[PDB]
RNA sequence: CCAGGCCUUGACAUGCUAGGGAACCCGGGUGAAAGCCUGGGGUGCCCCGCGAGGGGAGCCCUAGCACAGGUGCUGCAUGGCCGUCGUCAGCUCGUGCCGUGAGGUGUUGGGUUAAGUCCCGCAACGAGCGCAACCCCCGCCGUUAGUUGCCAGCGGUUCGGCCGGGCACUCUAACGGGACUGCCCGCGAAAGCGGGAGGAAGGAGGGGACGACGUCUGGUCAGCAUGGCCCUUACGGCCUGGGCGACACACGUGCUACAAUGCCCACUACAAAGCGAUGCCACCCGGCAACGGGGAGCUAAUCGCAAAAAGGUGGGCCCAGUUCGGAUUGGGGUCUGCAACCCGACCCCAUGAAGCCGGAAUCGCUAGUAAUCGCGGAUCAGCCAUGCCGCGGUGAAUAC
């Protein structure tokens, strides 16, 4: 009954995190909402110039945002139509039960 | 040398990555490296066509490479020809579903990487570096652009004392984030050494 | 029957419950004086009840998370004050002059690159 | 103390364990 | 040190040379690049030339100097003092 | 010692201890990040260009 | 980098000539390894193919020619990137006016501001790069969402939000609101300044991102790019060892201290940000211990790293070169790794140095700051990290 949504850009996560949840809310029946899990962040810090100059760095970050949606009351009308969904490139899905 | 790179400064606001896909810790590098191998090969061949933007998308063992260009015909070939001969060349390195598109550029004069690339050419052909820059800006502005700035550094005219010359017109608020700035860099080889060309185009704000 | 205000200070968050009773006060399942023993700074967390003569009138269930014992104390001091303002709206006078309703954004400043801390610069020698 | 391995405070400094700081 | 549960290390190739000579009766010269080795009881009385990076240093092994490494007897640095 | 070194770096060695990372883009032996495969210099160069997926400047 | 042993279209790219057979995997002699010598084993296609046999070319091998290769010199030939004055309030342009001309004007002048900030004035009138704003973190509130997170109520409760049950609260993470000198008194020509209120927040709210024209013939040919100059059985390359870790000395940045506002032992609290499938490793057992053998969970708001530490309670030490301080060394072990002699970390027994608050001189910090306390991460087999990038706990003094 479980849907997991994961991407680098959140504004395309929330697009797709709503879109999947609208689908199952259509073809029956229970949607436990888009619950936004904490983001896992990997910062990259680096000296700016190619040589010496230690006291000047730059900060980069990488945000792997998380989402979860629970379609509880299945209704296998959902089991076919999800297999056909428009989920943009920068996003991953994991399906469990 | 002080100023920030005005592209990387705008990511997630006015400008968007040229590699839009996800990957976990154990796979990221291997894909990213392919985009690296791919972009070189593409720009090795497609440099002629007037290459503007190399977009790469991914899902799972498949990839759509959207290429922007000023002469779409030289890219596509004879009736679907060149664009084909690359598809095979492409999936040779890729080993996967190489979907290679070609898109229109509705003005090379509003394309910063193009404006630069042309100037880098003109001075490879022994042309007046000062005059050529004022022209480069003069084109961009006549196409309605809001503002323009163009920079060449190096042994201009072969001069032994290296020099940085530049020109500009309109606005270029590089401190402003709600303002759209297209930036393109072009590196000109010559007999006396290499010069570098920087172009900044202010399209308009958001 | 119950009165709740949200108390924050630093990383410390306060869930405080005001209920008419003897004056018993509890934090995370222990008596106040057990959970804040030897902390001279504690007795002042139970200050806003003096602002409106509530020393005996209320009991308290209180959970607390984040920060430390004195950051947790200041959150509580805010929350029980926060909770009084609902139990009696007229209590706003004699709570604002004490600054008991206001919460300070005073938090640990970011360690900055090129420094030892947020501001401590590395020692320097010319000649 | 903080430099003295044979103490509690000492092994916390190193970030290791032993008889003088058990886990 | 070298973890007691494992072995007592000698570079395979050198051990053999000692043991070959043990049969025949020792001893010629033994030019080696085996500093990582252990002096080992079979080696006593031999004269081994250890490479210190520069030279092949002649070391007569004794009954007293056994548990050590070879390179402890081939100095890597030349130092006569200052001034 | 240069090109023979970026090349010696990929081939599987005489013992596995001798594995060292060389920045896959320019060949820098020092400051090579596992996640990207790059050196801190290239790290910044690709990123600034916007060719590093999901990567953006940190400001807090 | 140095010593020694070696390789010649070459560790590597793109081409051609011809020989083998293509390819790939397994071992052998010798030698420190490299290398040099060697013993194995079967090619697709598409083809005359029941037949000797023949090549094309996916590829390896071999004698040559191109050409490779150079962290060799030049940052005083260069691109790029960075430091820097300086987050300083500045630097210019168009036209007009002025001067023979360099140039001036505007940009000066009154006032105001963190600011060429805004106002008022003016042969000046506008425009531009900068300031500010737009972007991120934090402080208040709201909408949406309720598991792995939370438990206010009730009921079960083996006594653990453990089960029912709920999203109210804490939270998680996206979208909004809110602050503007907007209101009041007042001083002001104005811009603003002092004060008052409402408000979580007040006069740029705290911090961040962001660095004008230029300066330093600044830094980097050793990250990369690149002109040129230079080398070619070697200034290229492969290896084994050593050096980069030396030590009469001098300096820079640091760590730990000289102690009682302290040291030590036992029991006992409250963080945050991160990190983790030959990875973190709950728990059990062997061990004084580092660790070792078992073994569960977790692609992770679920499981783990994990104890936060200063703190609190109790007890010991009693002013001593000491129960301060933990260098130096002797002896014994664990681990990582092919390998810890030079030259790793860690554990244990013993050894217990200097040092009693530092000469001339000299550094940092204006508030959640300084001081003090612990935690993580990058690099990474291990680690010489007391370094660096962050994170919270406690939390000042002072500016006439
Ligand atoms: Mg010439
Ligand atoms: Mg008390
Ligand atoms: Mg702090
Ligand atoms: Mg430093
Ligand atoms: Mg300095
Ligand atoms: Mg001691
Ligand atoms: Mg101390
Ligand atoms: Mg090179
Ligand atoms: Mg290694
Ligand atoms: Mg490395
Ligand atoms: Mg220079
Ligand atoms: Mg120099
Ligand atoms: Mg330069
Ligand atoms: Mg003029
Ligand atoms: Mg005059
Ligand atoms: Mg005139
Ligand atoms: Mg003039
Ligand atoms: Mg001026
Ligand atoms: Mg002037
Ligand atoms: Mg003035
Ligand atoms: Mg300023
Ligand atoms: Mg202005
Ligand atoms: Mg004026
Ligand atoms: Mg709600
Ligand atoms: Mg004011
Ligand atoms: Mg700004
Ligand atoms: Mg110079
Ligand atoms: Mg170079
Ligand atoms: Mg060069
Ligand atoms: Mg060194
Ligand atoms: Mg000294
Ligand atoms: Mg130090
Ligand atoms: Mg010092
Ligand atoms: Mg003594
Ligand atoms: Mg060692
Ligand atoms: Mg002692
Ligand atoms: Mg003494
Ligand atoms: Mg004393
Ligand atoms: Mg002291
Ligand atoms: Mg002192
Ligand atoms: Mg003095
Ligand atoms: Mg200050
Ligand atoms: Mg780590
Ligand atoms: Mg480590
Ligand atoms: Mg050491
Ligand atoms: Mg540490
Ligand atoms: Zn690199």
């Amino acid at each position: 009954i479980r849907i997991k949504l994961r991407g680098f850009d959140h504004k395309t996560l929330d697009a797709s995190a709503q879109k999947i949840v609208e689908a199952a809310r259509r073809s029956g029946a229970q949607v436990s909402g888009p619950i936004p899990l904490p983001t896992r962040v990997r910062r990259f810090t680096v000296i700016r110039g190619p040589f010496k100059h230690k006291d000047s760095r730059e900060h980069f970050e990488l945000r792997t945002h998380n989402r979860l949606v629970d379609i509880i009351n299945p209704n296998r009308k959902t089991i076919e139509q999800l297999m056909t969904l428009d989920l943009p490139t920068g996003v991953e899905i994991e399906i469990k039960t | 040398g002080n100023k920030i790179h005005p592209i990387g400064f705008r990511l997630g606001i006015t400008r968007d990555w040229e590699s839009r896909w996800y990957a976990g810790k154990k796979q990221y590098r291997h894909l990213l490296l392919e985009d690296q191998r791919i972009r070189g090969l593409l720009e090795k061949e497609l440099y002629s066509a007037g290459l503007a933007r190399v977009d790469i998308e991914r899902a799972a063992d498949n990839v759509a490479v959207t290429v922007h260009v000023a002469k779409p015909g030289v890219v596509i070939g004879r009736g679907g020809e060149r664009i084909r001969v690359l598809r095979e060349e492409l999936a040779k390195l890729t080993g996967k579903n190489v979907a290679l598109n070609v898109q229109e550029v509705q003005n090379p004069n509003l394309s910063a990487p193009l404006v630069a690339q042309r100037v880098a050419e003109q001075i490879e052909r022994r042309f007046a570096v000062r005059r050529a820059i004022k022209q480069a800006v003069q084109r961009v502005m006549e196409s309605g652009a809001k503002g323009a700035k163009v920079i060449v550094s190096g042994r201009i005219g072969g001069a032994e004392q290296a020099r940085t010359e530049w020109a500009a017109q309109g606005r270029v608020p590089l401190h402003t984030l709600r303002a759209n700035i297209d930036y393109g860099f072009a590196l000109a080889r010559t007999t006396y050494g290499v010069l570098g060309v920087k172009a900044y185009i202010f399209l308009g704000e958001v | 029957e119950q009165y709740y205000g949200t108390g924050r200070r630093k990383e410390a968050v306060a869930r405080v419950f005001l209920r008419p009773g003897n004056g018993k006060v509890t934090v995370n399942g222990q008596d106040f004086n057990e959970y804040f023993q030897g902390l001279v700074r504690a007795v002042a967390a139970l200050e806003p009840l003096r602002a409106v003569d509530a020393l005996g009138h209320f009991d308290a269930y209180i959970t607390v998370r984040g920060g430390g014992k004195s950051g947790q104390i200041d959150a509580i001091k805010l929350g029980i004050a926060r909770a009084l303002v609902q139990y009696n709206p007229d209590y706003r006078a004699k709570l604002k002059p004490l600054g008991f309703l206001t919460r300070d954004a005073r938090v640990v400043e970011r360690k900055k690159y090129g420094k030892h801390k947020a501001r401590r610069a590395p020692q320097y020698s010319k000649r | 103390g903080k430099g003295d391995r044979r103490t509690r405070r000492g092994k916390i400094w190193r970030g290791t364990y032993g008889k003088y700081r058990p886990r | 040190p070298r973890s007691l549960k494992k072995g007592v290390f000698v570079d395979d190739h050198l051990l053999e040379k000692v043991l070959e000579l043990n049969a025949k009766g020792e001893k010629r010269l033994i030019k080696t690049w085996s500093r990582r080795s252990t002096i080992v009881p079979e080696m006593v009385g031999h004269t081994i030339a250890v490479y210190n990076g520069k030279q092949h240093v002649p070391v007569y092994i004794t009954e007293n100097m056994v548990g050590h490494k070879l390179g402890e007897f081939a100095p890597t640095r030349t130092y006569r003092g200052h001034g | 010692a240069r090109k023979a070194l970026i090349e010696k770096a990929k081939r599987t060695p005489k013992f596995k201890v001798r594995a060292y990372t060389r920045c896959v883009r320019c060949g820098r032996a020092r400051s090579v990040y596992r996640f990207f495969g790059l050196c801190r210099i290239c790290l910044r160069e690709l990123a600034h260009k916007g060719q590093l997926p999901g990567v953006r400047k940190a400001s807090w």
